[PDB]
């Protein structure tokens, strides 16, 4: 509503047209070589023999901007085109479901996105999750329990300094360890790090 | 076109305004080359430092990790690849970020993908130590990662191997950086023979402006003198248009690296 | 003032270093306060905690709407050659 200069992209691809158009028609006022810019004097001012050559030079002149606007079209155009494949391609992928390449629409975690329409472009708007409010804690890669060690099926063991809990890994929500969350692998004599703890299990105090 | 002379600036004057155009381009291609650079390069916020202390559950880094005692602050790869590699109108701008800048951000973010993971790619760096981030990695291509913690070792020995081995390519095989070369090589051919195209007649008497000028009667002269100044607005027109094409080439490749930047390093593809 | 880039004159250079508003060239660039000239600054500076049994987990979040803009078309010209 307030800040300007947040659409450059388009307003530059207008003003470069604009300019190149600007200038194709004001090129069409130079002599070439010739004695003069405008074709009806020269024809009005002298015999056929020399118009021919003067208007010669007009005409090559006159062809060469010509052809140098053309391929500056072109090389413009090709520039376009790439743009507008990427266009689809974030329209099909962020808008019809949900990304999972990271920073290819917003920073962060996508959620989703919604498009509008600009005078000759798209504007995306990406709905973006951000982790904030971090804190520290001690870390273990596997629980020691009757010789047996044991691993997290999904989350991270970790300790506030006295009691060991398991956690998804993107939010802060403890719960205890137990034989539901956690699944075991061999013996604990080979891994690096393991610390001693116990596991409970959900069956023993209910059969009693 | 003219090398300091009045009378051919006068007889260009009648051309319009030709060289205005070439100069608009040649100044989009390098401010395109530092928008390449910076889009590529700058994709951190801050500058992370590795600890002094280095205990990544076994794996060596110190081949890549910067070194103090040089004092381009270089890696041992980066110093190896850089010795492997190796006026009249015209002017060559430096780019607007040194070499020191560009191995600040690779350090920066190599230290921040050892530390973090990729959770400094989304918001803040979270510190993790590396071995669980391996059993993370693992878990994400479909293995437990109970396999990794029973063979930590072995894992660890066989990517230093491969650092070595890596190393060791790089210091005695050659012609491994082909494509930087070609770049390199292609635009000074087209420099010199820019250059060199001075030195033709194109149809007129002379290639030489000053023995053209003071030999003989000026009604003629400007006919030479025309002769010239078309021959060399041909190849002025020529160069400038391979020129945009060699640069919409490299951008398209500078994209893709940008992409790969951020979707191999900051996270796992 | 004599830099990499050429020879500067009308600004004074000195030994901070903030962000880039007037890109120069070598690394250095100019703003405005008089103008001054001085070198990029890549940015802050910070040393994450690494060990080896310690880790950091969010507790909150935000969600964050960002904007992004692109150019899929431009106007369609033609030209007469004969009556041009
Ligand atoms: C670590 O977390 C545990 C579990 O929340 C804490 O243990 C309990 O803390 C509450 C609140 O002080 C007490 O009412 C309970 O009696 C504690 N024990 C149990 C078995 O619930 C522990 O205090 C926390 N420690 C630190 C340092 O934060
Ligand atoms: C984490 O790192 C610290 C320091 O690098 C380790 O502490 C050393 O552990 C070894 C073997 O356990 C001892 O021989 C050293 O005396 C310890 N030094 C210090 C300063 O503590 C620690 O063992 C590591 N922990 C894990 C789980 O890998
Ligand atoms: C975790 O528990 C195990 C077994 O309860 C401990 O291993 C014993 O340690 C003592 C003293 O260090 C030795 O005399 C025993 O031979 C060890 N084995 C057994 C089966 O008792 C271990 O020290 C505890 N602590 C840690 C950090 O692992
Ligand atoms: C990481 O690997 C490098 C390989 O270069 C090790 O550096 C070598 O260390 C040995 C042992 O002192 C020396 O004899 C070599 O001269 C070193 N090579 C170089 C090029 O300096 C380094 O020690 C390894 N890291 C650790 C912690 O051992
Ligand atoms: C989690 O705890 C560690 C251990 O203290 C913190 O690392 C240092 O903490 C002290 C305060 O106890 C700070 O003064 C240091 O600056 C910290 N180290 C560094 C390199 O900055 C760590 O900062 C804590 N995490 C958080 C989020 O506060
Ligand atoms: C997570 O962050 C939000 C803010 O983004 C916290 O909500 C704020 O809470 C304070 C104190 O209760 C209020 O004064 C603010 O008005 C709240 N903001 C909004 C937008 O409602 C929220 O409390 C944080 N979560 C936790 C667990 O503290
Ligand atoms: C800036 O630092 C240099 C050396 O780093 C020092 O010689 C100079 O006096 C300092 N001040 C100014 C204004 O240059």
């Amino acid at each position: 509503s307030s800040t300007a200069s947040a659409l450059g992209k388009l307003q530059d691809v207008v003003n470069q047209n604009a300019q190149a158009l600007n200038t194709l028609v004001k090129q069409l006022s130079s002599n070439f070589g010739a004695i003069s810019s405008v074709l009806n004097d020269i024809l009005s001012r002298l015999d056929p023999p020399e118009a021919e050559v003067q208007i010669d030079r007009l005409i090559t002149g006159r062809l060469q901007s010509l052809q140098t606007y053309v391929t500056q079209q072109l090389i413009r155009a090709a520039e376009i085109r790439a743009s507008a494949n990427l266009a689809a391609i974030k329209m099909s992928e962020c808008v019809l479901g949900q990304s999972k390449r990271v920073d290819f629409c917003g920073k962060g975690y996508h959620l989703m996105s919604f498009p509008q329409s600009a005078p000759h472009g798209v504007v995306f708007l990406h709905v973006t999750y951000v982790p904030a409010q971090e804190k520290n804690f001690t870390t273990a890669p596997a629980i020691c329990h009757d010789g047996k060690a044991h691993f997290p099926r999904e989350g991270v063991f970790v300790s506030n300094g006295t009691h060991w809990f398991v956690t998804q890994r993107n939010f802060y929500e403890p719960q205890i360890i137990t034989t539901d969350n956690t699944f075991v692998s061999g013996n604990c004599d080979v891994v690096i790090g393991i610390v001693n703890n116990t596991v409970y299990d959900p069956l023993q105090p209910e059969l009693d | 076109i003219c090398g300091d002379s009045t009378e051919c600036s006068n007889l260009l004057l009648q051309y319009g305004s030709f060289c205005t155009q070439l100069n608009r381009a040649l100044t989009g291609i390098a401010v395109e080359q530092d928008k390449n650079t910076q889009e590529v390069f700058a994709q951190v916020k801050q500058i992370y430092k590795t600890p002094p202390i280095k205990d990544f559950g076994g794996f060596n880094f110190s081949q890549i990790l910067p070194d103090p005692s040089k004092p381009s602050k270089r890696s041992f790869i980066e110093d190896l690849l850089f010795n492997k590699v190796t006026f009249n109108g015209l002017t060559v701008l430096p780019p607007l970020l040194t070499d020191e800048m560009i191995a600040q951000y690779t350090s920066a973010l190599l230290a921040g993908t050892i530390t973090s993971g990729w959770t400094f790619g989304a918001g803040a760096a979270l510190q993790i130590p590396f071995a669980m981030q391996m059993a993370y990695r693992f878990n994400g291509i479909g293995v437990t990662q109970n396999v990794l913690y029973e063979n930590q070792k072995l894992i660890a020995n066989q990517f230093n191997s491969a650092i070595g081995k890596i190393q060791d390519s790089l210091s005695s095989t050659a012609s491994a950086l082909g494509k930087l070369q070609d770049v390199v090589n292609q635009n000074a051919q087209a420099l010199n023979t820019l250059v060199k195209q001075l030195s033709s007649n194109f149809g007129a008497i002379s290639s030489v402006l000053n023995d053209i000028l003071s030999r003989l009667d000026p009604p003629e002269a400007e006919v030479q003198i025309d002769r010239l100044i078309t021959g060399r607005l041909q190849s002025l027109q020529t160069y400038v248009t391979q020129q945009l094409i060699r640069a919409a080439e490299i951008r398209a490749s500078a994209n893709l690296a940008a992409i790969k930047m951020s979707e191999c390093v900051l996270g796992q593809s | 003032f004599q830099t990499r880039a050429g020879c500067l004159i009308g600004a004074e250079y000195v030994n901070n270093s903030y962000e880039c508003d007037i890109p120069i060239g070598a690394g250095i660039c100019a703003s405005y306060q008089s103008i001054i000239a001085y070198t990029m600054s890549l940015g802050a500076e910070n040393s994450v905690a690494y060990s080896n049994n310690s880790i950091a987990i969010p507790t909150n979040f935000t969600i964050s709407v960002t904007t992004e803009i692109l150019p899929v078309s431009m106007t369609k010209t033609s030209v007469d050659c004969t009556m041009y």
